[PDB]
């Protein structure tokens, strides 16, 4: 019998979420590279606004992934019980 | 990732968990009812994402077929050796990998659903492998998972 | 400067959460050895019983590291949002 | 874990960006607007969980030397290669490791706050090393992040 095992751990709303923030990712990621390397002086001002659209949007994507993660449990929850029937 | 017969029957048995008015049909609210008794609490997005995942024909509900492809793709379990470890670590005060057989006799008799004195006496007759009124946890686990 | 650099990653509502289900994940495991290992006859009944009753504890207990480590990303946008001033 | 002169008057700087009415005050409701106007969304029990790990006095509001115990617990910082890569990865549709400067160009200017048509130009010719019309992602962002 199954004994003490479990389901192994291997949406639009999420895919969008996920789509314009690593876009901005890309985006701010570009925009502190040029402004912190490819100019002759630095705008600390400007780098200091893509600073917190970078953390934004990398944060973002971690919540979209734990989201994801919680989703993927609560499936494995259902999943589990079912097979509570096969004992 | 193909099921038998006599699951088939048996995941029907399941199916008749979740679809708690038997039409046939599981919807949101009956998988938060479900999901609560089992002490989770998921949010309405997050209902309607479970049911989405599995929804074929996408008519908002799901059907035993349906049901079953949610199966199908996850028949594969896992060991749960360290997280049960991990849950007995919750109460090794001192982070020492020991429990005492005193100690475990209080958590057991006040916390969560509770075993009598009698079951405790059981269990720590099991886990006290050595006799020196401490608990090994990790070793323990290892012995009721082998 | 910090440039693309983040904060890295290392309540009693969830410390209760943890003492609960946590018990339950010792009692269900002990319960199901019992009556699958040191029993006659396994009463399959029985073993479905503390089955469904184990896997709601494991499930718990996972529902609460998720939800410490989404706290501690939120915290760590806190942080990292402060320490854009920095720069 | 200790801080120094400059950086607490940056800090300072920082806890203005928190306290919106600035009577030397964060609360629940600040800190839901802030975390907010960065894209997440935080329950009341998660804003009263963070004001609750740094309430000392337990007034059930952060303030500023509060603030800097939060900041002195956590300076260290991390390098952001292989999550930044991700997000590259996000629009690889085949997975192959590529994004064509077509692709890259769609994206840029379409999605999130976007780019303009010239500012694209510059990232492309930054991404595209090869001069082949394709980003190979992973070595672009080692080469921003390096
Ligand atoms: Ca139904
Ligand atoms: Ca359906
Ligand atoms: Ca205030
Ligand atoms: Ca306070």
């Amino acid at each position: 019998g199954r004994k003490l095992e479990l389901t192994k751990a291997e949406d639009t709303q999420l895919t969008k979420r996920v789509k314009n923030a690593a876009a901005n990712v890309l985006r701010e990621t570009w925009l502190i590279y040029k402004n912190t390397k490819l100019v002759k002086k630095i705008d600390h001002a400007k780098v200091r606004k893509h600073q917190r659209k970078f953390l934004q949007a990398i944060h973002q994507l971690r919540s979209v992934k734990m989201e994801q993660r919680k989703l993927n449990d609560q499936a494995n929850t259902l999943v589990d019980l079912a097979k509570t029937q096969l004992e | 990732d193909q099921l038998t017969e006599e699951q088939i029957a048996e995941f029907k048995e399941a199916f008749s968990l979740f679809d708690k008015d038997g039409d046939g049909t599981i919807t949101t609210k009956e998988l938060g009812t479900v999901m609560r008794s089992l002490g989770q609490n998921p949010t309405e997005a997050e209902l309607q994402d479970m049911i989405n995942e599995v929804d074929a024909d996408g008519n908002g509900t799901i059907d035993f077929p349906e049901f079953l492809t949610m199966m199908a793709r996850k028949m594969k379990d896992d060991d749960s050796e360290e997280e049960i470890r991990e849950a007995f670590r919750v109460f090794d005060k001192d982070g020492n990998g020991y429990i005492s057989a005193a100690e475990l006799r209080h958590v057991m008799t006040n916390l969560g659903e509770k075993l009598t004195d009698e079951e405790v006496d059981e269990m720590i007759r099991e886990a006290d492998i050595d006799g020196d009124g401490q608990v090994n946890y990790e070793e323990f686990v290892q012995m009721m998972t082998a």
